[PDB]
RNA sequence: CGUGGUUCGUGGAGCCAUGGGGGAAUCUGGGCGGACCACCGCCUAAGGCUAAGUACUCCGGGUGACCGAUAGCGCACCAGU
RNA sequence: GGCGAGCUAGCCCUGGCCAGGGUGAAGCUGGGGUGAGACCCAGUGGAGGCCCGAACCGGUGGGGGAUGCAAACCCCUCGGA
RNA sequence: UGCGAAUGCCGGCAUGAGUAACGAUAAAGAGGGUGAGAAUCCCUCUCGCCGUAAGCCCAAGGGUUCCUACGCAAUGGUCGUCAGCGUAGGGUUAGGCGGGACCUAAGGUGAAGCCGAAAGGCGUAGCCGAAGGGCAGCCGGUUAAUAUUCCGGCCCUUCCCGCAGGUGCGAUGGGGGGACGCUCUAGGCUAGGGGGACCGGAGCCAUGGACGAGCCCGGCCAGAAGCGCAGGGUGGGAGGUAGGCAAAUCCGCCUCCCAACAAGCUCUGCGUGGUGGGGAAGCCCGUACGGGUGACAACCCCCCGAAGCCAGGGAGCCAAGAAAAGCCUCUAAGCACAACCUGCGGGAACCCGUACCGCAAACCGACACAGGUGGGCGGGUGCAAGAGCACUCAGGCGCGCGGGAGAACCCUCGCCAAGGAACUCUGCAAGUUGGCCCCGUAACUUCGGGAGAAGGGGUGCUCCCUGGGGUGAUGAGCCCCGGGGAGCCGCAGUGAACAGGCUCUGGCGACUGUUUACCAAAAACACAGCUCUCUGCGAACUCGUAAGAGGAGGUAUAGGGAGCGACGCUUGCCCGGUGCCGGAAGGUCAAGGGGAGGGGUGCAAGCCCCGAACCGAAGCCCCGGUGAACGGCGGCCGUAACUAUAACGGUCCUAAGGUAGCGAAAUUCCUUGUCGGGUAAGUUCCGACCUGCACGAAAAGCGUAACGACCGGAGCGCUGUCUCGGCGAGGGACCCGGUGAAAUUGAACUGGCCGUGAAGAUGCGGCCUACCCGUGGCAGGACGAAAAGACCCCGUGGAGCUUUACUGC
RNA sequence: CACCUCGAUGUCGGCUCGUCGCAUCCUGGGGCUGAAGAAGGUCCCAAGGGUUGGGCUGUUCGCCCAUUAAAGCGGCACGCG
RNA sequence: UGAAAUGCGCAGAUACCGGGAGGAACGCCGAUGGCGAAGGCAGCCACCUGGUCCACCCGUGACGCUGAGGCGCGAAAGCGUGG
RNA sequence: CCUACGGGCAGGCGCCGAGGGUAGGGCCCGUGACUGGGGCGAAGUCGUAACAAGGUAGCUGUACCGGAAGGUGCGGCUGGAUC
RNA sequence: CGCGGGGUGGAGCAGCCCGGUAGCUCGUCGGGCUCAUAACCCGAAGGUCGUCGGUUCAAAUCCGGCCCCCGCAACCA
RNA sequence: UUUAUGUUUU
């Protein structure tokens, strides 16, 4: 669903909230696997590298597992599902047979008290993990590793997912969260299921200082800037661009193409 | 109204310190300027303990 | 091929050096005499060392058609205070 | 070529501070309502870049000060809290 | 090598001038003392001022300022016998307080490693790094000056050694734990406070009365074990075991079996506790203070009661809230006549800090500067509460020039007949309003609001009756909330202090918020939210030569860039140009390949040069697409059976000719457009029209409740704003004593008029007027002062910024 | 026009305070009248004094309301920061 | 298409074959038929589920009809959020 | 003051009270720059939507567009001519 | 009076550079189709080129003056 | 597959 609230403040009457009916106890997470501390800076080695950051609630980092290979045939239960302050999905504890503990992202519809496993054995039940080329052509899977053994990379985001679109030689073909069609190699793990909490992308913050919490501080426009800090700073009376829109550091903004043009990867796609 | 000194003992030799001048080669030149103009002292006095 | 050095600012541009590519020979070998060619000459690259004559004045000394306490060093005096 | 973030701006780690009033969201419990509901009413509850207002943070209007008490101050007033 | 000028430079001394000032308007008076000298030093008494401080205790920073003796040249805004000043002497005592022979945070540093012309930059571990974690001292007494430091009492820590008892002992390694948010909170306590008819106590009866259950003062502090009341923390067995980078008997997971409760086991807080310690007023002394007694002091009941403690308590919530060591456990080597554990005993416990100032005369501000500076304590009464306000304890102060006088004028205040915005750019300013309780409250609305709407009533004291709550008992007291009735007094009862004026109607911005430190707080920025665009992850993008890093330990519901800016209803047409995007052709196109063919020189083999076809990227050309990409979105002429006007037509151009909706507007030049409304009267304001100089749709269009120290218009209220002033107060001004500046200054023996003059004369001409010198006053002049005009130009001066200027990176 | 002033001659309007000119707005005295009277017109003399309060706009100025004997024009660095 | 033009196509179209992607609607059966209160409902399968008819003459004993308000359903277009 | 005085009267205070005042609401009527459409008025303008298949069958709810009638999309009705 | 563009049958546009002839759509007139009008078809008429002067052999055209028209400019002050 | 229209009153 999604919490509304009366207007009993302005911003109060816009704002929605996550529900969180979906996570099972949860209030102190666990140590152990998890948390380590979170250096928690928004510059590089001096100086400032990404604008507008900084501020924003403290905050634990969950270390989650992706790569599942890494126990393969040993099952295990789903203990918990719990808020994770460092994703827009959640996470699911979970106990294996080993005693081991991991904490997985948790896609929809698994269920607390469940047995998961990962392997090329793998029932193609939800919240199990194989190598993509075991997985049955046209069902919908997440935390997709990009190359084998390298750690799951595609499809995490609340409520992302990939479908498999085919296969050709060792590899097999995704669209991913996207829309590009992507070639993966086979050996390359992968969940079934979509990612969960997909009403995600409806909160909505409401209000200056919600935004502030998730760390993110005011963003400015070129527009209202001066010459020397930006091409669509000066003039004012305010001002159309008066040229190709751009960023502050004067490459086009509305358009203008991207990624490096010989890249080894650019064999293996194949769409938007 | 607050103005622009306010003393912190630390602060002054952790910057302008003696160890402070001698990582940078541009302090081991400052030390080395002082040191040919016969400053009585190389580095700002600190104190306490 | 790209540059530096020389008086040489691409100039007819050699010489010396060399970042890149190709890439030898050992006296009947190789470099040079200002593009190149012939002739005629000079010199032996791709290892190293080498006093003296030369430069300077923190330091000591001797001199002054040098100053003489607003001068002369910033400081003749407990001043890089 | 150095020296500066002991002022100021942003951020990072770690601590601290916000009298006292006011309004009374959700949720709960009960009652009614219905096929079941939506829902309505009470009571409880105690949310909010909510309200009033000290500390604290400000610097709105005016007056004064103008070789000042002050190289930005003082009084009255006012904004957040 | 000759100085008069350079707003020259260095110095000295003048001018203003005995002029301004002497630094908060909290405030002083007298008596005595000291002394060469006293408003200023000491002491007494009276008066005033702080008291969520202007009192007290920490931390910074300061670094002798501390205490005492002797001093007054200078410093002190006057004086000084005094001092934070001169001289000298003293003064800072810790196993337990802080910090270090502990830990880790950001960050720093950095074996390995990586990178860089050199300098150097990165960087896992490790190391450093604290107001965080960890760790054992409480009360009182002593000094002129230190005290959790010395002393006294009560109490603990670690290390070493030794005994006794016990146990597989053993770690930098495994595991537990340390360990964590915000808001709201429960129960019990403690600090703290108030009362007492009770206990203790010097004394006191005035001035009309009171010998009284009178007045006045005080009725505690710390304390091991044990004990009690609170509360925190914890399940106990067994079997399996493949996980916790070795190994665990530990932890983890699975299955059984007991408990489910704090029961127990603990650990804290509080109480009590052997004992130790304090202990008023007043009076007597002596200060320069402290000391005697009060005393064998008393030492108790009740109430209020934390934001503090039990603490890792609980509940709710989303934004989801350090680490490491100490600590416990597990095992590994090893070693097990070791070791470790517990108890007792003896010994052993180091380095630094410790004075004083610390909201300020001792710190930052050149000053004994009305500024600035973090944490804790911060009593009492009343006022709804409170840290607010008034008075006030403790304690501390009267601010380091005084005395008079009673002018103008200024500042800061108080009052005002009648009027009541007539003032003015404007109600600027100041008035009004003002706390609580109750009654009562409209448009509109996003149903929350708008609301403190508006507008009212009540408010003190007295006696009587009376309902609940907390402690106590189910009671008395003492607290706490009230309710009803009858009276009393004044002009007035939140009797002083703190404490909204209100309404209507536009513009802009949705809102809280942000900003030009020191002339702009806004309609500017930001903001949730909408769109576009980039980005498949060694992502884009940013910083860096690099290594590396941020992004992100993120992954398209994510991240960068850009516009727009809640929300509502919407956002039209043009792709010709520019940009971007697509385009396996074609045109052009550099090096390079290629060498038809030519040239130099040789006897020649040759060496050496040019060099046409042709094959050669991107880019450009070229073809398409694209508007929440840069952007653009017409002209003339005619036409209706009154006239007007033109639904209609003609023609010219264009890539397309502006849709809706707005419109004399934050836009309208003409302009005070025209009409309506408000007003006695309206260049503004409100509503219309549309002839829009020169609106128009995400540099958004048009609206919107709420919000606003924004900007406009109007009314009520009420006023010294004003007609139009008056009086009054205090700080100055003025006179006297003390101290005593400043810019400015060619020199001066420095008048008016009409002329003249480089065109605005004290300075020249003519005339006029005029004894010498001051003091308080006003500003017309000295083209008064200040700043080598910021405007303007000029200089082939400079700088920031822009781009389809040039040229480079 | 570019003469003093760019090592500074502060610039509109208001307010306060005036002072002066007369080419007189009122009041006093006059001639002429197409002056019956009353009331005007027009010119002459005359600067003694007087010359209102509001609405609008920053405005000067104008327009408007209500009055008046009248609501005068100018100069004084568009008098006077 | 009336005829055409715009458009598309030598940058290799149309026509043809193979492969893939995706969305929508269900030919024949199909009827002048069936179901539903209505709006409406059409490939196939499964689950959940409404109405309705017939046979038997077994059970209740008038428990019925209609129905202002109320409540629910309601083609197409249209609106909000996401696809 | 009068008494035939445990009284009456004058007089004083109080409740309520016509109304007046202040403040804010609700209903109705009149009126208003301007503005919207409507009715009606022999022979003005533009077109031709409808009536015959109306020369695109018509109508319909809705949506968008356009000087005007109207046009077009979606679904619906036959109140559609035609072999 | 600053700079730029313009004035051509009845309307709207060409033609002007570079000389010599004035062209397009509409409108007008005559005739057709029609019962009739328009549409439609076949024919025709109509301009000294704002104005005066100049240049040339010849001027809508090149040049100068004046009259009108549209657009832009009027800044520091 | 080119069409539109027919002044008012009897
Ligand atoms: N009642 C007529 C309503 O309005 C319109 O009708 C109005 C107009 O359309 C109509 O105007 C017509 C016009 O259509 C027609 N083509 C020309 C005719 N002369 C006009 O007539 C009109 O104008 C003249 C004045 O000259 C009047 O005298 C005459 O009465 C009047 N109807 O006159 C009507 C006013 O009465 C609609 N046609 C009609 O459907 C609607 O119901
Ligand atoms: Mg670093
Ligand atoms: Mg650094
Ligand atoms: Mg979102
Ligand atoms: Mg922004
Ligand atoms: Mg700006
Ligand atoms: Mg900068
Ligand atoms: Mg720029
Ligand atoms: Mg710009
Ligand atoms: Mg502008
Ligand atoms: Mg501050
Ligand atoms: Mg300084
Ligand atoms: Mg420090
Ligand atoms: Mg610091
Ligand atoms: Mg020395
Ligand atoms: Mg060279
Ligand atoms: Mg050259
Ligand atoms: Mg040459
Ligand atoms: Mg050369
Ligand atoms: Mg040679
Ligand atoms: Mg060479
Ligand atoms: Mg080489
Ligand atoms: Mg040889
Ligand atoms: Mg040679
Ligand atoms: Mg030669
Ligand atoms: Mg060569
Ligand atoms: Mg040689
Ligand atoms: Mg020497
Ligand atoms: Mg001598
Ligand atoms: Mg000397
Ligand atoms: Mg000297
Ligand atoms: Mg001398
Ligand atoms: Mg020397
Ligand atoms: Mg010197
Ligand atoms: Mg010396
Ligand atoms: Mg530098
Ligand atoms: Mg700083
Ligand atoms: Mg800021
Ligand atoms: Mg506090
Ligand atoms: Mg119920
Ligand atoms: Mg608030
Ligand atoms: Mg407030
Ligand atoms: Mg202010
Ligand atoms: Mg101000
Ligand atoms: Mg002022
Ligand atoms: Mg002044
Ligand atoms: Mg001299
Ligand atoms: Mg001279
Ligand atoms: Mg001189
Ligand atoms: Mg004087
Ligand atoms: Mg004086
Ligand atoms: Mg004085
Ligand atoms: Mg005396
Ligand atoms: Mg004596
Ligand atoms: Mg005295
Ligand atoms: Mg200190
Ligand atoms: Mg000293
Ligand atoms: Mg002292
Ligand atoms: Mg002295
Ligand atoms: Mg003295
Ligand atoms: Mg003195
Ligand atoms: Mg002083
Ligand atoms: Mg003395
Ligand atoms: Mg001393
Ligand atoms: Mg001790
Ligand atoms: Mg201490
Ligand atoms: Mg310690
Ligand atoms: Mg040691
Ligand atoms: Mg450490
Ligand atoms: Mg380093
Ligand atoms: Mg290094
Ligand atoms: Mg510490
Ligand atoms: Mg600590
Ligand atoms: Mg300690
Ligand atoms: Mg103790
Ligand atoms: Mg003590
Ligand atoms: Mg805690
Ligand atoms: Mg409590
Ligand atoms: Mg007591
Ligand atoms: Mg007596
Ligand atoms: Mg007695
Ligand atoms: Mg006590
Ligand atoms: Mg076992
Ligand atoms: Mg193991
Ligand atoms: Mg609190
Ligand atoms: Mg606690
Ligand atoms: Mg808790
Ligand atoms: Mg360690
Ligand atoms: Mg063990
Ligand atoms: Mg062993
Ligand atoms: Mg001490
Ligand atoms: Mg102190
Ligand atoms: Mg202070
Ligand atoms: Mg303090
Ligand atoms: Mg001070
Ligand atoms: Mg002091
Ligand atoms: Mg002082
Ligand atoms: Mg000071
Ligand atoms: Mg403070
Ligand atoms: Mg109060
Ligand atoms: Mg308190
Ligand atoms: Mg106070
Ligand atoms: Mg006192
Ligand atoms: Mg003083
Ligand atoms: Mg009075
Ligand atoms: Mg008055
Ligand atoms: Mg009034
Ligand atoms: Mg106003
Ligand atoms: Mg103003
Ligand atoms: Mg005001
Ligand atoms: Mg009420
Ligand atoms: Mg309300
Ligand atoms: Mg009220
Ligand atoms: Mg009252
Ligand atoms: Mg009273
Ligand atoms: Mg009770
Ligand atoms: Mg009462
Ligand atoms: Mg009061
Ligand atoms: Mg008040
Ligand atoms: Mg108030
Ligand atoms: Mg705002
Ligand atoms: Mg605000
Ligand atoms: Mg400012
Ligand atoms: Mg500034
Ligand atoms: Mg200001
Ligand atoms: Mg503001
Ligand atoms: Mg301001
Ligand atoms: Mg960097
Ligand atoms: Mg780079
Ligand atoms: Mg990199
Ligand atoms: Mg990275
Ligand atoms: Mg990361
Ligand atoms: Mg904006
Ligand atoms: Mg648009
Ligand atoms: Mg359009
Ligand atoms: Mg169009
Ligand atoms: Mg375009
Ligand atoms: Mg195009
Ligand atoms: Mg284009
Ligand atoms: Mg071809
Ligand atoms: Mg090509
Ligand atoms: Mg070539
Ligand atoms: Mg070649
Ligand atoms: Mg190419
Ligand atoms: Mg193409
Ligand atoms: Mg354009
Ligand atoms: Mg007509
Ligand atoms: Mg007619
Ligand atoms: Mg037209
Ligand atoms: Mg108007
Ligand atoms: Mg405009
Ligand atoms: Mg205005
Ligand atoms: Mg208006
Ligand atoms: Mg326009
Ligand atoms: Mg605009
Ligand atoms: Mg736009
Ligand atoms: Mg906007
Ligand atoms: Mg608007
Ligand atoms: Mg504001
Ligand atoms: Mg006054
Ligand atoms: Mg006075
Ligand atoms: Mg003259
Ligand atoms: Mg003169
Ligand atoms: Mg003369
Ligand atoms: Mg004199
Ligand atoms: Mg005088
Ligand atoms: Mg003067
Ligand atoms: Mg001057
Ligand atoms: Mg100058
Ligand atoms: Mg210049
Ligand atoms: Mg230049
Ligand atoms: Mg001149
Ligand atoms: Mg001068
Ligand atoms: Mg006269
Ligand atoms: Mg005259
Ligand atoms: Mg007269
Ligand atoms: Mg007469
Ligand atoms: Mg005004
Ligand atoms: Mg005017
Ligand atoms: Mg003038
Ligand atoms: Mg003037
Ligand atoms: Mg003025
Ligand atoms: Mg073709
Ligand atoms: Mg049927
Ligand atoms: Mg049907
Ligand atoms: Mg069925
Ligand atoms: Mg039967
Ligand atoms: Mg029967
Ligand atoms: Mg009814
Ligand atoms: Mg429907
Ligand atoms: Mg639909
Ligand atoms: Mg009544
Ligand atoms: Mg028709
Ligand atoms: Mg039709
Ligand atoms: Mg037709
Ligand atoms: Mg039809
Ligand atoms: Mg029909
Ligand atoms: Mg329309
Ligand atoms: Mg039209
Ligand atoms: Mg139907
Ligand atoms: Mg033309
Ligand atoms: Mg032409
Ligand atoms: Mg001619
Ligand atoms: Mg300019
Ligand atoms: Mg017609
Ligand atoms: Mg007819």
């Amino acid at each position: 669903a999604v919490k509304k609230f009366k207007p009993y403040t302005p911003s109060r009457r816009f704002m929605t909230v996550a529900d969180f009916s979906e996570i099972t106890k949860t209030e102190p997470e666990k140590s152990l696997v998890k948390p380590l501390k979170k250096t928690g800076g928004r510059n590089n080695q001096g100086r400032i590298t990404v604008r507008f950051r900084g501020g924003g609630h403290k905050r634990l980092y969950r270390i989650i597992d992706f790569k599942r290979w890494d126990k393969v045939g040993i099952p295990a239960k789903v203990a918990a599902i719990e808020y994770d302050p460092n994703r827009s999905a959640r996470i699911a504890l979970l106990h294996y047979v080993d005693g081991e503990k991991r904490y997985i992202i948790a896609p929809d519809g698994l269920q607390v008290g469940q047995q998961v496993v990962a392997g090329p054995d793998a029932p193609i039940q939800v919240g199990n993990a194989l190598p993509l080329r075991f997985i049955p052509v046209g069902t919908v899977v997440h935390a997709v590793e990009l190359e084998p053994k390298k750690g799951a990379k595609l499809a995490r985001a609340a409520g992302t997912s990939a479908q498999i679109q085919g296969r050709e030689g060792d590899y097999v073909i995704l669209r991913l969260p996207s829309g590009e069609l992507r070639k993966v190699h086979g050996e390359c793990y992968a969940t079934v299921g979509a990612v969960g909490n997909a009403d995600h992308k409806n909160i909505v913050l409401g209000k200056a200082g919600r935004s502030r919490w998730l760390g993110r501080r005011p963003h400015v426009r070129g527009a209202a800037m001066n010459p020397v800090d930006h091409p669509h700073g000066g003039g004012e009376g305010r001002a159309p661009r008066g040229r190709p829109p751009a960023s502050p550091w004067g490459w086009q903004t509305k358009g203008l193409k991207t990624r490096k043009r010989r890249k080894p990867s650019s064999r293996f796609i194949i769409a938007r | 109204m607050k103005r622009t000194w306010q003393p912190n003992r630390r602060k002054r030799a952790k910057t302008h310190g003696f160890r402070a001048r001698m990582r940078t080669p541009g302090g081991r030149k400052v030390l080395k300027r002082r040191r040919q103009k016969g400053r009585w002292r190389l580095t700002p006095a600190v104190r306490k303990r």
